[PDB]
C-alpha cells in the first residue's frame, strides 16, 4: 500500500557556524529482510550535498537525474551550481508528473559560495518546499528524529559539537526504526573540505 | 547638409528679398536633410509665389512653412517604409 | 524579373496578384448567369448552353441548394464552383448542428469568403476560378452576394457573370431604374426570362436551355425551389413576345 | 538568381522586396480615410466610394466593428480586409475568454502586426495586403489611435491618414496641431469632432460630400458605433450652415 | 509550386561529389585557425580568434574552445552559431551515457554521435550542412589520450597533430618537422605558439587573440585535470616560448 | 503659492526674505527652481562669500533629492557667479571645492570641464605661471583622450596666457594648434569667433 | 456530482410576462453541510439582453458559462446579435458530449423585440424546452406545488415581482440549503435592471 | 493551515500562520505561505501544501509575462480567471485551495478559488482547514468602512481565533496588505504568540562522547 | 496542404560564405545607430528614436525593452523582427529558468538560448533570417556586469562598448579613446549621450532619445517591501523629462 516505507531510511541535517552536519544510515532492507549495508543515500554535487530516503529505485533515479542536471548547468555556467538554486530545481524536478511521481524524502545542504551562510532545505514526496533555519529531517522515522532533535539542538553550535550533536540526535533515534542501522555516515560541511565520518551501531 | 551652410546660403537669399521680421528662417532648418543648394532658393520663391497669390506683398512664416511641404517631400527610397528601421 | 505569374501568392510590382487576374479571365468564358433581388426574396436563373443534342434536356442542373433558403448559381470552371458549394452546405450544416439557427445569408458569405480567399494566399494551390450569384432570404430580410474569386463579395440588388455579363447588367441597370420602389417576384422571374434572353443573343449561334429557380417568403415562405409547369413557359413566350 | 524579388528574402540593398510590392497593394481602392482623437472620444471618417448602382450602400463598407470597445478601418483590397477582421475578431474572442477582461486597443494592433510579421518570416504564406487602423478608447490609457502595416510596425498616431492622398492629409492635420500645440482636440463632445474632421477632410481633399460619399465611425467610452447615413446628412448640414 | 525556390542541397554533382559540403570546406578555411598537438603526456588544444579589437572582451570570453565533460573538450572552427547547436546536442548525448552506463564516456562514442548528426543533414531534409568542423580531445582507460577532427561530411580520422581553420597546409608543414614522439606538455605548448606566431596574419603575438586548452595528469592517477588557460597565465607562455 | 510670494519680495527688492522663502524649500523640479532663483538673487545682491558657501553646499544638497541634476545646476550656478564682478579669489574658490568634489565622486568629465574654467579664471588674475602649468596639464589630458572641442578652448586659452607673457612664437604655435584642431568638429560660433 | 467539490443548488426560476422575463435565484452557496459564501452571485449575463443562471456543481457551471460567453461574443462579433434559442443552443451543445463529467442544471432567459422574453431551461441529461416558467435546483423541489397553481400569463411588472417573491420565500424558509439574500434581473425594453430583496423582509408576511 | 482576507475602503489585507502541517506531525514552525503572483497581487495556499508554490509559480510566470507583453500593470481579473481555467483543466485532481488578493486602475479586489474550479467573491473571505474559526471571528466583527489599522487589527483577531482553536494553526502572524496610494508593504512575524522557552537543562556532550568507525576526508575543490 | 517550404532558404555560395546571413548584416548596418557600454557600476544602453511621422507617438514605441528585471534589450535592424525576437526570448527565458530554477537566468545563459532561436532560424527551412542585431546587457552576482551583441547570423561576443547602426563605423572607432578600465555611470551616460549627439540627424531632446540603466538595485520600483532578499529591479528606462536633464550637462 506504500511503497514509500517498504525499503526503509533516515536522515538528519543540521545547521552551524559556517558548518552544516548531514548524515545517513548505511542500511538497506526490504520489508521485513535487510540486503545491504553498503548503501549510501548521499551524494555529491560539487559543493552541494543531498540525501534522498525512501524507494531504493527513486533514489537511485533521482541521484542519476540531479547529477545530469547539475552536470548540465555546471557546463553551461562553467561553474557549481548554488545550493539556493539546487532545491528550487529539486523541486521543479519532482513536479513533472503527478499521477506516478517518486516516493522520496529528499534533503539538500550545502553553503553558499559566495555568502558562506549555511543553507540546509527539505521536500516531501509529491515535492512541497520545506526551508527552515534549524533543522529539516526525513525518512520513515521521521516522527522519532523531530523529537529528539528539538530536545538536543540548540542554535549556534560550535562546528566540532555539531558532529556529536547529530549523532545523538541520529543513533539513539536510529535503533527505533527496524529499517534502520547497520552504522551510519556523517558528512561535516565546512568551507575548506567536508569532513565523512562513520558511526557505530548495533545489528539488529 | 551643414546646419550652417544652409542657414547661411538661407540668409543670403533671405536678404535680398522681402522676409517679415515675424518670420524664422532657424524654424524652417530644424531638420536635416540632404537639400541642395538651388532646392533651398526654388523654395524661397515658391514660397514667394505663394504670398503674392494670397495677395500678401510681404512673405510671411506660415508661406515659408508650407513652401518646405511642396519642394522638399521626399527622395522615397525606402524612408517609405518605416520597418526598415 | 519575369515569372511573376508562375506562382499564386507572389505579388506584381504594382501590387496586383497575377494568378487571381488569370482565374477572373478564365471565369468570363462561362455560361452567363443574372440573379435578381425582388421585394420579398431573390430570383436566380442560368443559361445551361445545350450542346449537340445527345444531352437530354431538363435533367442537368446548375442552380445547387444550400440548406433551404440558401441558392447557389455559377458560372466558369462548373466543377470548382461544385466543390465551393459543397463546403459551404458543410458549413451550413455545422452551423445548424451547433447552434440549431438556419445561417443567415452574410454569414454564409463569410464563410464561402474566407475559404476562398485561402485559396489565394499559397504557392500550393490554384485559386478558385468560379464566381456565384449566391443569395437567398433569412429573417432579417432577402440577400443576393456575389462572389468574385479574388475573395470580395457584395451585397447587390442584382449581378451576372457569363459571356453576356455585360449585356445583362445594362439590362439589370433599366430593370432598377424602371422600378424604384421595388419589384415582385412574379415579375422578377419574367423580367429574369427577359434579361437571360437578351444577354444569349451573343451565344446565338448555339442552341440555349433556360432554367430559373427563387426562394421567397411571400409564396416559397423560405425555401428554395425550382419553377417547373405553366410559370416556365409562360416567362419564356413573355420574353420571347417583345423578340 | 532572380528568385529574390519572388518570396520574402533579402536583397542586394538588404530590402524585402514582397513586403515592399505589399504597400502598393493597399491603394488599389484609393479610399482616403483619416481619424482623429477627441478629449475623451475618438471618430474615424472613411470615404464611401460605391462603384456601380447595383450595388446596396449599407452592405459596402471598409469599417469593421472589432468589438463593443474597439473599432477598426481598414484601407486595401476588402477581401484580405475581411480575413484580417475575422481574424481580429476571433483573437479578441479568445482574449477575453482567457483573461476575463476586455483587451486595449494597443494589444490587439500588437498581435495583428505579430502575426502580419509571422506571414513575412515564413516562405510559404505571403503578407497581408491591408493597412488596419485601430481605434478605441481606453479606460486604462485613455483615447487611442492605432495603426499597423503589412510588415508589423505597427504605433499609436496622435490623428492618422491614409490612401493615395495620405501625404496631403497628414500635412493638413500637422499644421493644425503644430500650431496648437496639444496632442489632442480639445472637443469634449463627440459632435464637434466629428465636424472638424470633415472639415479637415474637404479642405484637404477639396471634394464635396454628400448622404453616401463618407462612412463615420465614432468610439466613444465603452462604445463604438457606425452613424446612418441620415447622421451624416444632419452633420453635413451644420457644418454647410456653421461655415 | 514551390519549386523554382529549391537549391537541391542533397544533389550529386555531375562529376559525383556533393557541392555544398564542397562550400563548407571553403567557409572552413575563411574561420580562425586552431591546432591539435598530441603529446605523451597530454594535449594541447590552441586556437586564434579573429576579428580581434581594443574593445573585444577577454576577462570571460571563450568561443573556439569549449567544455563537453570534465576530462573531453573541443575546439571549434568555423561558425559559432551553428557549433552551438552541436555542442549541446554532444553535452546532451555524454550525459545520457553518463545516465546509462555510469562511466566516463569514450571520444570515439561522442565523436561518432556528432558525425551522425552532421550526416543525418547531409544526407536527407534538404537543409545546409553544418559549416563547423571540430577538433576533439579527451582521455580516458581506453586507449589513453585521444585527438579526432571532424568534418562537415561528417568523417572523423584519429591523428597526432592538426590544424584545421585558415592556413591549414601551412601548419602543418611546420609542425610535421618539429613532431617527434616523446614530447611533454610544454614541448607541445611552445610548439603549437610557435606555428600560430608564423601562420599568423598579423604581426606580432599579443595575448588576447589566443586562446588555450590542456590536458595534464599529475599525481593523482585515472582523473586529468582541464585547465583553461585565463589571460593572466596566458601571456606567462609568452616569455617562455620567447615571443613575448 | 511660495514661489510668486518669493518673486514679488524680489519685485519690491526685499528678497532678503525670499532668501528664507526659498531656504525652506514634479517637487524635484520645483526644488532645482527654487535653487536656480536663488542664486539669481545671490547673484543680484552680489554678496560673494554668500554664493562662496552657496555653491558647495547647494550641491551637496542636491545629493539628497534630485542626484542626477547636480552638473546642470552647478554649471549654471557657476556660469551665473560670472556676472557678479570683483571676484577672482571667490570664483576660484567655489571652482576649487567644486573640483575636489568632482574628485570625490570621480566625474572626469566634470573635472576636465570645471579644470579649464578654472585655468580661465586664472588667466583673469593674471596668474600665469599657474594658469600654464594647469592648462599644460590640460593639454597632456586632452591630447590622449581626444577631445578636441574642449582642445581647441584650452589650446586658444593658452595661446592667450602666451601672448600676455610676451612669448609670441609660442603663442603663434597654440593658435595654429587651436586651428588645426578647430577645422575638423562642430565647434560653435563664439570659439571661432575667439 | 462528484465528493466534496462545490455545488449550488438552491433553487432559480425565471418567470415570463407581457413587458419581459424577470428571473429569480439566491445568494446562498452551501458546500456539503458548510455553508461556504451567503452573498454570492448565481446569475451570469452571456449577454446584454441574454441571462443565465446556474445551478449543479460551481465550477462545472461557471466553466461553461465561460465557455458559452466565449461563443456567444464570437456570434455577435461575426454574425449577428443573438437570441435566446442560439444561447440555449450553445449550453446543450457544451453539455452534451461531456455528460458523463459536466453535470449541472442550466437556465436561460432573455427578452428580444421580437418574440418578446422566452425562458429554457438545460437539466441534467442536457434537453431544452421552452416554457413560460421553469424551476431548477434542490430547494426548487418544494415549490412545485405554490408556483404552478399561483402561475398567471402575460402579467405584470409588479405582479410577475410579487409572484416572484411569494414563490422564493418558501424556497428559502423550507429548505436550509437556500437562503441568504434574493437577486431579481428584470428584462424589459427599456433595459435590465438588478433588483436585490432582504431577508428581513419577505419573511415576513 | 489558516489564512483569511478582509477588504476595506482603501484596499485590502490578507493574513497566514507559518506552521506547515503534514498530518499529525508538524514540519516546520516558520513558513512562509504567502505566495507572490505580482508586486501587486498576492495568493496564499491552503490544502494540500504541494501544489501551491507550484500553481503560484506558473501563473506568476505567466502573468508577469504578459504583463511585459501589454506593457502594462497586471489585473487581478486576468490572473483570476487564469487559475480557473488551470484547475479546471485538471478536472478536480489538484486540491489547491486558493486566495487571490490585489488592486488595480479599476479598483481593489479579492476572490477566492476552490480545488475543483470553484470560485467566490466577499470582502471578507477565509479558505482552508483551519479557516472556521478565523471566519467566524470576522463574520462576527466585520463592519462597513474599516481602516487600515482596523483591519489589521481584525485580521489578527481571526488568525488568534484560528491558532487558539486549531491545532494545525499556531506560531507566528504573518499579514500583506495592499494599499491603493502606496506601495504593499509585507510584514514578517507580525504577532508571536508562541515562543520556545530556555531549556532547564543544557544537552551539550563532552567532546569524543560517540565512537567513530572510521576517520576520511573528501575532496571537493579542483 | 502544410508548408511546401521544407528546404533551407539559405544556401552557401561557390565563394564560401552564406547568403542570408551577409545579407543581413547588410540590412543591419542600415538603419537605426544604437550603442551601449559598459562601466564598472552599471552598464548604459542608448538608442534614439527616429520619428517616422511627426504625428506618431514614440511614446507608444519601445525602442528598449525589458527581457527581465536584470537584463534590457536594444535592437538596430528591422522593428517588427526585434519585437518577435524579444516576445520569443522572454517565453522562452522563463520556460528554461523561472518554471525549472525559480528566479532570472543570468546574462551569460541567456544570451545563448536566445541566440539559439537565431541560428534556428538560419538552419530551419522556409524560414528567413532575423534582420535584426541585438545588443544585450546584464548583471548577475557572480559574473558581475556584462554586455553582449548578437548578430543576425547567431555569433554573440562580448564586448565592453559597441554601436550597430549607419552611425557604426565612426561610434566605434570613436569609442576607444573614451573608454577605459575605470568608469562611472554618470560618467558612462556622458560618454553615451555625447556619441549619440553626432550620429543623430533628426530634432535633439528627450523625447528623440531611448536611454536605459542597469544599476543598483533601487527598491522603489521593485513594488513591494518587507523581503530582505530582493531589493528591487536593476534595469531602469530613463523618461524624456530624466534625459533632457544630462542632455544639456554636456
Amino acid at each position: 500500500s506504500d511503497p514509500s516505507s517498504i525499503n526503509g531510511g533516515i536522515v538528519v541535517a543540521m545547521t552551524g557556524k559556517d558548518c552544516v552536519a548531514i548524515a545517513c544510515d548505511l542500511r538497506l532492507g526490504s520489508q521485513s529482510l535487510g540486503v545491504s549495508n553498503k548503501f549510501e543515500k548521499i551524494f555529491h554535487y560539487g559543493h552541494v550535498f543531498l540525501g534522498i530516503t525512501g524507494l531504493a529505485t527513486d533514489v537511485t533515479t533521482l541521484n542519476e537525474m540531479f547529477r545530469y542536471k547539475t552536470n548540465l548547468y555546471k557546463l553551461k555556467e562553467e561553474r557549481a551550481i548554488e545550493p539556493e538554486t539546487f532545491t528550487q530545481l529539486v523541486s521543479s524536478s519532482l513536479y513533472e508528473r503527478r499521477f506516478g511521481p517518486y516516493f522520496v524524502g529528499p534533503v539538500v545542504a550545502g553553503i553558499n559560495s559566495k555568502s558562506g551562510k549555511p543553507f540546509i532545505a527539505g521536500f516531501d514526496l509529491i515535492g512541497c518546499i520545506d526551508e527552515a533555519k534549524d533543522f529539516i529531517v526525513s525518512g520513515t522515522a521521521s516522527d522519532q528524529l523531530f523529537g529528539m532533535c528539538e530536545s538536543l539542538y540548540e542554535p549556534n553550535l560550535e562546528p566540532e559539537d555539531l558532529f556529536e550533536t547529530i549523532s545523538q540526535a541520529l543513533l539513539n533515534a536510529a535503533d527505533r526504526d527496524a529499517l534502520s542501522g547497520w552504522g551510519a555516515v556523517v558528512y561535516i560541511i565546512k568551507k575548506d573540505e567536508v569532513v565523512k565520518r562513520y558511526l557505530k551501531m548495533r545489528q539488529d | 547638409r551643414d546646419r550652417r551652410e544652409r542657414r547661411l546660403i538661407f540668409g543670403t537669399i533671405a536678404s535680398k528679398m522681402s522676409l517679415a521680421p515675424e518670420a524664422d528662417l532657424d524654424s524652417l532648418i530644424i531638420r536635416n536633410d540632404s537639400l541642395s543648394g538651388a532646392v533651398i532658393a526654388a523654395i524661397m520663391q515658391e514660397a514667394g509665389l505663394r504670398a503674392v497669390r494670397k495677395n500678401r506683398y510681404v512673405i510671411l512664416q506660415s508661406d515659408l512653412e508650407e513652401a518646405y511641404a511642396t519642394q522638399v517631400k521626399t527622395d522615397n527610397t525606402v524612408d517609405k517604409f518605416d520597418f526598415y528601421k | 524579373g519575369t515569372g511573376y505569374d508562375l506562382s499564386n501568392s507572389v505579388f506584381s510590382p504594382d501590387g496586383r496578384n497575377f494568378q487571381v487576374e488569370y482565374a477572373v479571365k478564365a471565369v468570363e468564358n462561362g455560361t452567363t448567369s443574372i440573379g435578381i433581388k425582388c421585394n420579398d426574396g431573390v430570383v436566380f436563373a442560368v443559361e445551361k448552353l445545350i450542346t449537340s443534342k445527345l444531352l437530354v434536356p431538363q435533367k442537368n442542373v446548375k442552380i445547387q441548394v444550400v440548406d433551404r433558403h440558401i441558392g447557389c448559381v455559377y458560372s466558369g470552371l462548373i466543377p470548382d464552383g461544385r466543390h465551393l458549394v459543397n463546403r459551404g452546405r458543410e458549413e451550413a450544416a455545422s452551423f445548424k448542428k451547433l447552434y440549431k439557427t438556419p445561417i443567415p445569408i452574410p454569414a454564409f458569405a463569410d464563410r464561402l469568403g474566407q475559404y476562398v480567399q485561402a485559396h489565394t494566399l499559397y504557392n500550393s494551390v490554384r485559386p478558385f476560378g468560379v464566381s456565384t450569384i449566391f443569395g437567398g432570404v433569412d429573417k432579417n430580410g432577402a440577400h443576393l452576394y456575389m462572389l468574385e474569386p479574388s475573395g470580395s463579395y457584395w451585397g447587390y440588388k442584382g449581378a451576372a457573370t457569363g459571356k453576356g455579363r455585360q449585356s445583362a447588367k445594362a439590362e439589370l441597370e433599366k430593370l432598377v431604374d424602371h422600378h424604384p420602389e421595388g419589384l415582385s417576384a412574379r415579375e422578377a422571374v419574367k423580367q429574369a426570362a427577359k434579361i437571360i434572353y437578351l444577354a444569349h443573343e451573343d451565344n446565338k449561334e448555339k442552341d440555349f436551355e433556360l432554367e430559373i429557380s427563387w426562394c421567397s417568403l411571400s409564396e416559397t415562405n423560405g425555401l428554395h425551389k425550382f419553377v417547373k409547369g405553366d410559370l416556365l413557359q409562360e416567362a419564356i413566350d413573355f420574353a420571347q413576345k417583345e423578340i | 538568381a532572380g528568385y529574390d524579388r519572388h518570396i520574402t528574402i533579402f536583397s542586394p540593398e538588404g530590402r524585402l522586396y514582397q513586403v515592399e510590392y505589399a504597400f502598393k497593394a493597399t491603394n488599389q481602392t484609393n479610399i482616403n480615410s483619416l481619424a482623429v482623437r477627441g478629449k475623451d472620444c475618438t471618430v474615424v471618417i472613411s470615404q464611401k466610394k460605391v462603384p456601380d448602382k447595383l450595388l446596396d450602400p449599407t452592405t459596402v463598407s471598409y469599417i469593421f466593428c472589432i468589438s463593443r470597445t474597439i473599432g477598426m478601418v481598414v484601407n486595401g483590397p476588402i477581401p484580405d480586409a475581411r480575413n484580417a477582421a475575422l481574424r481580429a475578431k476571433a483573437e479578441a474572442a479568445e482574449f477575453r475568454y482567457k483573461y476575463g477582461y476586455d483587451m486595449p486597443c494597443d494589444v490587439l494592433a500588437k498581435r495583428m502586426a505579430n502575426l502580419s510579421q509571422i506571414y513575412t518570416q515564413r516562405a510559404y504564406m505571403r503578407p497581408l495586403g491591408v493597412i488596419l487602423t485601430f481605434v478605441s478608447v481606453d479606460e486604462e490609457l485613455g483615447p487611442s489611435i492605432y495603426k499597423t502595416d503589412p510588415a508589423g510596425y505597427y504605433v499609436g498616431y496622435k490623428a492618422t491618414a491614409t490612401g493615395p492622398k495620405q501625404q496631403e492629409i497628414t500635412t493638413n492635420l500637422e499644421n493644425h496641431f503644430k500650431k496648437s500645440k496639444i496632442d489632442h482636440i480639445n472637443e469634449e463632445s463627440w459632435e464637434k469632432v466629428v465636424e472638424f474632421a470633415i472639415t479637415h477632410m474637404i479642405d484637404a481633399l477639396g471634394t464635396e460630400f454628400s448622404k453616401n460619399d463618407l462612412e463615420v465611425g465614432v468610439a466613444t467610452k465603452d462604445k463604438f458605433f457606425t452613424l446612418s447615413a441620415e447622421n451624416i446628412e444632419e452633420r453635413l448640414v451644420a457644418i454647410a450652415e456653421q461655415d | 509550386g514551390s519549386r523554382r525556390y529549391d537549391s537541391r542541397t542533397t544533389i550529386f554533382s555531375p562529376e559525383g561529389r556533393l557541392y555544398q559540403v564542397e562550400y563548407a570546406l571553403e567557409s572552413i578555411s575563411h574561420a580562425g585557425t586552431a591546432i591539435g598537438i598530441m603529446a605523451s603526456d597530454g594535449i594541447v588544444l590552441a586556437a586564434e580568434r579573429k576579428v580581434t579589437s581594443t574593445l573585444l572582451e577577454q576577462d570571460t570570453s571563450t568561443e573556439k574552445l569549449y567544455k563537453l565533460n570534465d576530462k573531453i573538450a573541443v575546439a571549434v572552427a568555423g561558425l559559432t552559431a551553428d557549433a552551438e547547436i552541436l555542442i549541446n546536442t554532444a553535452r546532451i548525448h555524454a550525459q545520457n551515457y553518463l545516465k546509462t552506463y555510469n562511466e566516463d564516456i569514450p571520444v570515439e562514442i561522442l565523436v561518432r554521435r556528432l558525425s551522425d548528426i552532421k550526416q543525418g543533414y547531409t544526407q536527407h531534409g534538404g537543409l545546409r550542412p553544418f559549416g563547423v568542423s571540430f577538433i576533439y580531445a579527451g582521455y580516458d582507460d581506453r586507449y589513453g589520450y585521444q585527438l579526432y577532427t571532424s568534418n562537415p561530411s561528417g568523417n572523423y580520422t584519429g591523428w597526432k597533430a592538426i590544424s584545421v581553420g585558415a592556413n591549414t597546409s601551412a601548419a602543418q608543414t611546420l609542425l610535421q618537422m618539429d613532431y617527434k614522439d616523446d614530447m611533454k606538455v610544454d614541448d607541445a605548448i611552445e610548439l603549437a605558439l610557435k606555428t600560430l606566431s608564423k601562420t599568423t596574419d598579423s604581426s606580432a603575438l599579443t595575448y588576447d587573440r589566443l586562446e588555450f586548452a590542456t590536458i595534464r595528469k599529475g599525481a593523482n592517477d585515472g582523473e586529468v585535470y582541464q585547465k583553461i588557460f585565463k589571460p593572466q597565465e596566458i601571456k606567462d607562455i609568452l616569455v617562455k616560448t620567447g615571443i613575448t | 503659492s511660495k514661489l510668486e510670494e518669493a518673486r514679488r519680495l524680489v519685485n519690491e527688492k526685499q528678497y532678503n526674505e525670499a532668501e528664507q522663502v526659498y531656504l525652506s524649500l514634479k517637487r524635484r523640479n520645483e526644488q532645482e527652481t527654487s535653487i536656480l532663483e536663488l542664486g539669481q538673487l545671490y547673484v543680484t545682491m552680489g554678496a560673494k562669500d554668500k554664493l562662496r558657501e552657496f555653491i558647495p553646499h547647494s550641491t551637496e544638497y542636491m545629493m539628497q533629492f534630485a542626484k542626477s541634476k547636480t552638473v546642470k545646476v552647478l554649471k549654471t550656478l557657476i556660469e551665473k557667479f560670472e556676472q557678479v564682478p570683483d571676484s577672482l579669489d571667490d570664483q576660484i574658490f567655489v571652482c576649487e571645492k567644486s573640483i575636489e568634489f568632482a574628485k570625490r565622486e570621480k566625474r572626469v568629465f566634470l573635472k576636465h570641464s570645471l579644470s579649464i574654467k578654472l585655468a580661465t579664471l586664472h588667466y583673469q588674475k593674471k596668474q600665469y605661471k599657474d594658469s600654464l602649468a594647469l592648462i599644460n596639464d590640460l593639454l597632456r589630458e586632452f591630447k590622449k583622450l581626444d577631445d578636441k572641442p574642449s582642445l581647441v578652448d584650452v589650446h586658444l586659452l593658452e595661446s592667450k596666457v602666451y601672448h600676455k607673457l610676451r612669448n609670441l612664437a609660442k603663442s603663434k604655435a597654440s593658435l595654429t594648434a587651436a586651428r588645426t584642431a578647430a577645422n575638423s568638429i562642430y565647434c560653435p560660433t563664439q570659439t571661432v569667433a575667439e | 456530482l462528484k465528493k466534496g467539490e462545490v455545488s449550488l443548488g438552491t433553487s432559480i426560476m425565471a418567470v415570463t410576462f407581457k413587458d419581459g422575463v424577470i428571473l429569480g435565484a439566491d445568494s446562498r452557496t452551501t458546500t456539503g453541510a458548510y455553508i461556504a459564501n451567503r452573498v454570492t452571485d448565481k446569475l451570469t449575463r452571456v449577454h446584454d439582453k441574454i441571462w443565465c443562471c446556474r445551478s449543479g456543481s460551481a465550477a462545472d457551471t461557471q466553466a461553461i458559462a465561460d465557455i458559452v460567453q466565449y461563443h456567444l461574443e464570437l456570434y455577435t462579433s461575426q454574425y449577428g446579435t443573438p437570441s435566446t434559442e442560439t444561447a440555449a443552443s450553445v449550453f446543450k451543445e457544451l453539455c452534451y458530449e461531456n455528460k458523463d463529467n459536466l453535470t449541472a442544471g442550466i437556465i436561460v432567459a432573455g427578452y428580444d423585440d421580437k418574440n418578446k422574453g422566452e425562458v429554457y431551461t438545460i437539466p441534467l441529461g442536457g434537453s431544452v424546452h421552452k416554457l413560460p416558467y421553469a424551476i431548477a435546483g434542490s430547494g426548487s423541489t418544494f415549490i412545485y406545488g405554490y408556483c404552478d397553481k399561483n402561475f398567471r400569463e402575460n402579467m405584470s411588472k409588479e405582479e410577475t415581482v410579487d409572484f416572484i417573491k411569494h414563490s422564493l420565500s418558501q424556497a428559502i424558509k423550507w429548505d436550509g440549503s437556500s437562503g441568504g439574500v434574493i437577486r431579481m434581473v428584470v428584462l424589459t425594453a427599456a433595459g435590465v435592471e438588478r433588483l436585490i430583496f432582504y431577508p428581513d423582509e419577505y419573511e415576513q408576511l | 493551515t489558516t489564512i483569511v482576507g478582509v477588504k476595506f475602503n482603501n484596499g485590502v489585507v490578507i493574513a497566514a500562520d507559518t506552521r506547515s502541517t503534514q498530518g499529525p506531525i508538524v514540519a516546520d514552525k516558520n513558513c512562509a505561505k504567502l505566495h507572490r503572483i505580482s508586486p501587486k497581487i498576492w495568493c496564499a495556499g491552503a490544502g494540500t501544501a504541494a501544489d501551491t508554490e507550484a500553481v503560484t509559480q506558473l501563473i506568476g510566470s505567466n502573468i508577469e509575462l504578459h504583463s511585459l507583453y501589454t506593457s502594462r500593470e497586471p489585473r487581478v481579473v486576468s490572473a483570476l480567471q487564469m487559475l480557473k481555467q488551470h484547475l479546471f483543466k485538471y478536472q478536480g485532481h489538484i486540491g489547491a485551495y486558493l486566495i487571490v488578493a490585489g488592486v488595480d486602475p479599476t479598483g481593489s479586489h479579492l476572490f477566492s478559488i476552490h480545488a475543483h474550479g470553484s470560485t467566490d467573491v466577499g470582502y471578507y473571505l477565509s479558505l482552508g482547514s483551519g479557516s472556521l474559526a478565523a471566519m467566524a471571528v470576522l463574520e462576527s466583527h466585520w463592519k462597513q468602512d474599516l481602516t487600515k489599522e482596523e483591519a489589521i487589527k481584525l485580521a489578527s483577531d481571526a488568525i488568534q481565533a484560528g491558532i487558539w482553536n486549531d491545532l494545525g494553526s499556531g506560531s507566528n502572524v504573518d499579514v500583506c496588505v495592499m494599499e491603493i496610494g502606496k506601495d504593499a508593504e509585507y510584514l514578517r512575524n507580525y504577532l508571536t504568540p508562541n515562543v520556545r522557552e530556555e531549556k532547564q537543562k543544557s544537552y551539550k556532550f563532552p567532546r569524543g562522547t560517540t565512537a567513530v568507525l572510521k576517520e576520511s576526508i573528501v575532496n571537493i575543490c579542483d | 496542404m502544410t508548408d511546401r517550404y521544407s528546404f533551407s532558404l539559405t544556401t552557401f555560395s561557390p565563394s564560401g560564405k552564406l547568403g542570408q546571413i551577409d545579407y543581413a548584416l547588410t540590412a543591419v548596418k542600415q538603419g537605426v545607430t544604437s550603442l551601449g557600454i559598459k562601466a564598472t557600476n552599471g552598464v548604459v544602453i542608448a538608442t534614439e528614436k527616429k520619428s517616422s511621422s511627426p504625428l506618431a507617438m514614440s511614446e507608444t514605441l519601445s525602442k528598449v525593452s525589458l527581457l527581465t528585471p536584470d537584463i534590457g534589450a536594444v535592437y538596430s535592424g528591422m522593428g517588427p523582427d526585434y519585437r518577435v525576437l524579444v516576445d520569443k526570448s522572454r517565453k522562452v527565458a522563463h520556460t528554461s529558468y523561472k518554471r525549472i530554477y525559480g528566479e532570472y537566468p543570468p546574462t551569460k545563459l541567456l544570451v545563448s538560448e536566445v541566440a539559439k532561436i537565431m541560428q534556428e532560424a538560419t538552419q530551419s527551412g522556409g524560414v528567413r533570417p532575423f534582420g535584426v542585431s541585438l545588443l544585450i546587457a546584464g548583471h548577475d552576482e557572480f559574473n558581475g556586469f556584462s554586455l553582449y551583441q548578437v548578430d543576425p547570423s547567431g555569433s554573440y561576443f562580448p564586448w565592453k562598448a559597441t554601436a550597430i547602426g549607419k552611425g557604426s563605423v565612426a561610434a566605434k572607432t570613436f569609442l576607444e579613446k573614451r573608454w577605459n578600465d575605470e568608469l562611472e555611470l554618470e560618467d558612462a551616460i556622458h560618454i553615451a549621450l555625447l556619441t549619440l549627439k553626432e550620429s543623430v540627424e533628426g530634432e535633439f531632446n528627450g523625447d528623440t532619445i531611448e536611454l536605459a540603466i542597469i544599476g543598483d538595485e533601487n527598491p522603489d520600483l521593485l513594488g513591494y517591501t518587507g523581503i530582505p532578499t530582493d531589493k528591487g529591479p536593476r534595469f531602469r528606462k530613463l523618461t524624456s523629462q530624466e534625459i533632457n536633464d544630462r542632455l544639456e550637462a554636456l
